[PDB]
RNA sequence: CCUGUCAAACUCCAAACUUACAGACGCCGUUUGACGCGGGGAUUCCGGUGCGCGGGGUA
RNA sequence: AGUGCAAGAGCAAAAGAUAGCUUGACAGUGUUCUUCCCAACGAGGAACGCUGACGCGAAAGCGUGGUCUAGCGAACCAAUU
RNA sequence: UUAGGCGGCCACAGCGGUGGGGUUGCCUCCCGUACCCAUCCCGAACACGGAAGAUAAGCCCACCAGCGUUCCGGGGAGUACUGGAGUGCGCGAGCCUCUGGGAAACCCGGUUCGCCGCCACC
């Protein structure tokens, strides 16, 4: 049963929501791989009328690249609880989000016969705190 | 202007406010009278039943309702009874007020289409039918001949 | 689901199995379809025709019943794909089928992909299929060379027990060779 | 098998109704025809329901009418037992009549005009402004109902 | 009519019931008919091409050859004979 | 939750009915030639009323 | 939601969005419907072909301008190819 | 069909939920990036190569009707409406009779948790 039910880290997105950049450089070193532009939608008063327009970057880290990052990120954070997803996720911080899920997630991310993950097989906020807290730190 | 000009249900239903503007406001003051705080928990229930499909201008609805409720003060401003006029004047009515050239009239009012046998009013009273009298006065101000019907009330 | 007005996709679209827009385009040719499908461990190749109550498969080949002819290697690879195509292609010919269009279902038209390998095989079997040569693999990769060289960077057998340690793109030739004459079910 | 009698004229009656009567071989008031009870025939008689009188007649009545108002496809000739015997498959009027009623044959099949041109009802009919159930003479009749009319128009 | 375009008064006939909404099945857009076959003309709201003038919706013609993939159906408009160019998507076999 | 009402330019529903094609019966046509084809000659393009369904209009 | 603009309709592995590439908004000639129900009538419009040349795509295939219904103009005369 | 591939009808198949299933064979999750191929950044996906592990997802199998849907019984209802007819009624609006058709809402009880085709296969 377990082993295929036990949480794991799938991607950690580090993005800097600026409003118009030079910031990519730090993201590349803080993570270890090229950042991606962040175009915006809708015309708005914050002199942000441009539809297609660089206004921040992000970086999606997977596997070791994600751990080796969290092995310093997490420490720089305190928070927990309430600040957690209903799906077992949490964002802290410059933003650093951590997407958590169980083994058979590809079923919902593949092209052929894809399917949505059953609520039961989903990851709860609780089952999430446990996994992470059980990896170099404390909850609340 | 006379009821003669609008009491018949011969024209098409004309009620789409999305295509009609300048509709006068209804003169009907309220639809729920009496103790509206309480629910129909009364022994007796009389109803005023219209006997012929007709159109009833909001004019007549108001006069009919006032004349009935204004009288239902044989029971007191805070008496124990509830009165309800279930119909609303949806049908918009016009007048061609040039002669018969470009005659589609301009909105002048509204009316409620009632089909023979429907009840336009319903009152709820304890064995104290002063209401039966409030209606002899109500159907006095509406086009049709009417039937004062009592439902829960085998207390004759 | 929500109400009377709710629109529920066709079953095969719910199941995320059939691309109906592509299917119509495919059926336009009025020719038989060469259904190229894959599995983590196998590769299937069918020749389907249109029917009153659904499609009719007139000829097929599965990477599994490949061994039935002397295959002693894995079946989820390039050489496997090609041979299954050729195998289905031949049974196809036997069935009186001369041409077909390449249906790769939900797969991607990536160059040198297994589906195209399947296509190459079916074509060599004798089947006339609309294609484009420089989207196919360069023969060697079809033989299984990319895997042999990959095992050259050995230190540990690419194949857990299986057959050979250094693998055999030659085993590939022996088989293709076999399929090109006589034998049962062909 | 029902007996059909047109009791209302053509003036002002729907054309598609008139054409139905005409398809049923009746082209004048008081003219009568015998029609099998089938789905096809049923719809036709229903369409014509308001300008006609119909019902199943008794063996006797049909015989009386047959004898009194039957005619050859062409000519004056009286259709009597002898005529019937020397010209049809049957031996006498009764035999023909039973055949018609049991819908085994038709006036044409036996060389007879499909139409029985009756006489105005002796004593008059019950009116052409109301159906039978209302005291009139239109619509489906009783076997006893039809007989009376037929006999009065013998 | 206040206008006289081909789609005048076609709100109903060229509209799908909410549930039949969305791309239609390809099976019927590929059906093949033979010359002489009777076919019912009915536009498919979901299929833009291969259409015929809305007025002919409901007609039952006779397939008499084809043009391209489209078919040529003969129908009689009132008392006039007419040839309609229409694709399988909008046809059905009679009986 | 409870409770009071509506739609020519609303529709989860939905007739009667109108209609395409086909078969059946009927009627009709093969000396009264129908269905149809080609040609000659018009008149006609102020209409009106009843009934059903209407749209406008106090009428 | 979006799809240039009325209104009604069509559209979700798209007819929408993003990216890239491309010029089929191509020349020639027809079939049919429409304009004008039935039922004759021009310009115009559309649908669907073919011949030729191309674009894209692995390919089936799609592209006869914009998802569909408005955005149009005779003879004579001029300029133009 | 002890799990598969392509489909037809396109909710009777949707939504939600329960239980069961892989010892050599299948589907998967799964493991892994030298290659073909790939991410405006990530072998996530796509693609390729592969079995250490698992039946927890998916999937297949058995089942539940609470919601949504399809069809049926009984009731609503031969009601509403309506094709044909009337020297029937009504000041009129309109109604009635005969004849031929015939609904919707809703309630109560059943049904429905897909059916079928081709191919492959201890
Ligand atoms: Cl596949
Ligand atoms: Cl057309
Ligand atoms: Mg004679
Ligand atoms: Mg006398
Ligand atoms: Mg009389
Ligand atoms: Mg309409
Ligand atoms: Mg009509
Ligand atoms: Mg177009
Ligand atoms: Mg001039
Ligand atoms: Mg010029
Ligand atoms: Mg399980
Ligand atoms: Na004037
Ligand atoms: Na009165
Ligand atoms: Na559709
Ligand atoms: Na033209
Ligand atoms: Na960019
Ligand atoms: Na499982």
């Amino acid at each position: 049963f377990h082993e295929m039910r036990e949480p794991r880290i799938e991607k950690v997105v580090v993005h800097m929501g600026i409003g118009h950049a030079n910031a990519e450089d730090i993201l590349g070193e803080i993570t270890g791989q090229m950042p991606v532009r962040t175009k915006a939608k809708r015309t708005v008063g914050e002199f942000d009328i441009r539809e297609g327009d660089p206004i921040g970057a992000k970086v999606t880290l997977r596997d070791e690249m994600a751990e080796e990052f969290l092995q310093t990120a997490l420490p720089l954070a305190e928070l927990a609880t309430s600040q957690f997803d209903d799906t077992g996720n949490f964002s802290f911080g410059l933003d650093v989000t951590v997407n958590l899920v169980r083994p058979g997630y590809r079923v919902a991310k593949r092209d052929k016969a894809s399917r949505s993950i059953p609520t039961k097989h989903r990851l709860n906020p609780a089952d999430a705190v446990a996994f992470i807290e059980s990896t170099y730190d404390v909850e609340v | 202007k006379p009821g003669a000009m609008y009491r018949n249900s011969s024209k098409p239903a004309y009620t789409r406010r999305e295509y009609i503007s300048g509709i006068p406001g209804k003169k009907i003051a309220q639809f729920d009278m009496g103790n509206n705080g309480a629910g129909p928990t009364y022994p007796a229930q009389v109803e005023l039943v219209v006997e012929k499909p007709v159109q009833i201008r909001h004019n007549a609805l108001e006069a009919a309702r006032v004349a009935a409720n204004r009288y239902v003060q044989n029971s007191g401003a805070a008496a124990n009874y509830k009165f309800r006029i279930r119909k609303f004047p949806f049908h918009v009515i016009r007048e061609n007020k040039d002669g018969m050239r470009a005659p589609f009239g301009k909105p002048v009012g509204t009316a409620a289409r009632v089909h023979g046998a429907n009840h336009i009013f319903i009152a709820w009273v304890n064995p104290d039918p002063n209401v039966e009298e409030a209606w002899r006065r109500a159907k006095m101000k509406v086009t049709p001949t009417i039937n004062i019907d009592s439902s829960p009330a085998g207390n004759a | 689901a929500t109400g009377p007005r709710y629109k529920v996709p066709m079953r095969r679209r719910r199941e995320a199995r059939t691309d109906y827009h592509q299917r119509l385009r495919l059926l336009k040719s009025g020719k038989p379809r060469l259904v190229a499908r894959k599995s983590n461990k196998h590769v299937r190749a069918q020749l389907v025709t249109l029917g009153p109550n659904g499609d009719d498969t007139l000829a097929s080949a599965h990477s599994s019943d490949l061994a039935e002819y002397g295959w002693e290697a894995p079946t989820g690879n390039m050489p496997s794909a090609y041979l299954t195509g050729l195998l289905a292609g031949l049974r196809a010919q036997e069935a009186g089928v001369e041409e077909a269009v390449l249906d790769i279902g939900l797969n991607s038209p990536t160059p040198g992909s297994k589906v195209f390998a399947i296509q190459e095989g079916a074509i060599d079997a004798g089947l006339d299929i609309p294609h484009n040569d420089d989207v196919l693999a360069d023969w060697q990769r079809t033989r299984g060379a990319h895997i042999a060289e990959y095992d050259e960077q050995l230190e540990e057998p690419l194949y857990s027990g299986d057959f050979d340690a250094a693998d055999l793109p030659e085993h590939f030739d022996e088989l293709r060779e076999t399929l090109l004459d006589g034998d049962i079910e062909l | 098998m029902h007996a059909l009698v047109q009791l209302r004229g053509e003036v002002n009656m729907h054309t598609d109704i008139q054409d139905t009567l005409e398809m049923l071989n009746i082209h004048h008031v008081n003219h009568c025809t015998l029609v099998p009870e089938t789905d096809a025939y049923r719809g036709m008689v229903a369409k014509v329901n308001d300008f006609v009188a119909f019902g199943e007649p008794s063996q006797e009545t049909l015989e009386t009418v047959l004898a009194t108002r039957a005619e050859p496809l062409e000519g004056d000739a009286d259709v009597d037992d002898e005529w019937v015997a020397e010209h049809t498959d049957y031996d006498d009027i009764s035999g023909l009549a039973f055949a018609l009623l049991s819908e085994e044959t038709t006036l044409r099949e036996q060389g007879l005009s499909p139409t029985l041109r009756l006489h105005p009802p002796r004593g008059g009919h019950d009116g052409v402004k109301h159906p039978v159930k209302e005291g009139g003479q239109l619509g489906k009749h009783d076997t006893e109902g039809i007989d009376d009319l037929l006999e009065a128009m013998r | 009519p206040s206008s006289n375009g081909p789609l005048e008064g076609t709100r109903g006939k060229l509209k799908n019931k909410p549930r039949d909404r969305g791309t239609s099945p390809p099976q019927r857009a590929v059906e093949e008919f033979d010359d002489g076959e009777k076919v019912h003309l009915k536009i498919d709201p979901s299929v833009p091409n291969g259409r015929f003038h809305p007025r002919f919706d409901g007609q039952t013609g006779t397939v008499e050859g084809k043009q391209g993939d489209a078919y040529k159906v003969d129908i009689v408009d009132g008392g006039k004979e007419k040839t309609i160019i229409v694709t399988a998507a909008h046809l059905r076999r009679q009986e």
